């Protein structure tokens, strides 16, 4: 089963899908192909939880019915700079303005 | 897999499959691997990307099709984006 | 042109609403006038008696947005094989993002106030030009 994801770091967001049976490490290889950074320089998160390489996305709670095409689940991403990893930082999207009068 | 980068007015960088971005004739023209959208903020452009994923997934598929959700607060700005992008 | 044929040959049919909308079934009568039939709530079914050669289409009962039936616009009941009813699977289309946004904007703004929206004139026109069966029958011809 396919799971649909946003992989997010700072002001970067990758839209992609993967198998429920695929691994965290396999997702890192996907990110590697796109952002040109190898798996050892990557940390993936579900919320604040650091994800183990060997686990499936399914085991880490990314399921076909929660990670939907029209409402993808978010995977956090952090890079190593030199020796150490930056903290997990995800820039929020912009805020919608107030509903015009005629939409209330 | 080939990806393209779509950049919102507020600097968020959205990386989507090339095939998905070509859903939009407007984007196809801006490419024909990065496009900047000066009028589309991230809270709108993220939804646009979700729509690409949704459309590609559910076009010519018989698995029951769910509603594409759009919050009231973004609906007007999403309309304008959809109209510009012809999608 | 688009009209049911007066075949008088019974055809039993299941209307299956696999959409989240209240469905309005519409029968095209022998002069091609649309005749509305009782609505179907989301997820529900009805076994109904129709006839071979008859034409049906299906709309959101509240907004008249277009729906699909067996992946297309029109449903024509056929010969029943082995006494089995024909299945009419009614589903949402994949609307364009634009049409989907118009649907949502229409559900939030009373038609008197479309003009007050801060958008180009042609989008006021797109909102005012809401779905309707007549228009689509002219299209489909
Ligand atoms: C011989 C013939 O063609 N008779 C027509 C007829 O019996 N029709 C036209 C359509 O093929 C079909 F609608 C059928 C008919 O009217 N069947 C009764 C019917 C009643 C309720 C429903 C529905 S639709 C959603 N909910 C219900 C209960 C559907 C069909 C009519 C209208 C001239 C009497």
């Amino acid at each position: 089963m396919d799971v649909f994801l946003m992989i997010r770091r700072h002001k970067t967001t990758i839209f992609t899908d993967a198998k429920e049976s695929s691994t965290v490490f396999e997702l890192k290889r996907i990110v590697e192909g796109i952002l040109k950074r190898p798996p050892d320089e990557q940390r993936l998160y579900k919320d604040d939880q650091l994800l183990d390489d060997g686990k499936t996305l399914g085991e880490c709670g990314f399921t076909s019915q929660t990670a939907r095409p029209q409402a993808p689940a978010t995977v956090g991403l952090a890079f190593r700079a030199d020796d150490t990893f930056e903290a997990l930082c995800i820039e929020p999207f912009s805020s919608p303005p107030e509903l015009p009068d005629v939409m209330k | 897999m080939m990806y393209v980068k779509l950049i919102s007015s507020d600097g968020h960088e959205f990386i989507v499959k090339r095939e998905h971005a070509l859903t939009s004739g407007t984007i196809k023209a801006m490419l024909s691997n990065e496009v900047n959208f000066r009028e589309i903020p991230s809270h709108v452009l993220s939804k646009v990307c979700m729509y690409f994923t949704y459309k590609v997934r559910y076009t010519n598929s018989s698995t029951e099709i769910p509603e594409f959700p759009i919050a009231p607060e973004i609906a007007l700005e999403l309309l304008m984006a959809a109209n510009f992008l012809d999608c | 042109v688009l009209r049911s044929v007066n075949s008088r040959e019974p055809s039993q049919v299941i209307f299956c609403n696999r959409s989240p909308r209240v469905v309005l079934p519409v029968w095209l009568n022998f002069d091609g006038e649309p005749q509305p039939y009782p609505t179907l709530p989301p997820g529900t079914g009805r076994r109904i008696h129709s006839y071979r050669g008859h034409l049906w289409l299906f709309r959101d009962a509240g907004t008249h947005d277009g729906l699909l039936v067996n992946q297309t616009e029109l449903f024509v009941p056929s010969l029943n094989v082995d006494g089995q009813p024909i299945f009419a699977n009614i589903t949402l289309p994949v609307y364009t993002l634009k049409e989907r946004c118009l649907q949502v904007v229409r559900s939030l703004v009373k038609p008197e106030n479309y003009r007050r929206l801060d958008i180009v004139r042609s989008l006021y026109e797109d909102l005012e030009d809401h779905p309707n069966v007549q228009k689509d029958l002219e299209r489909l011809t």
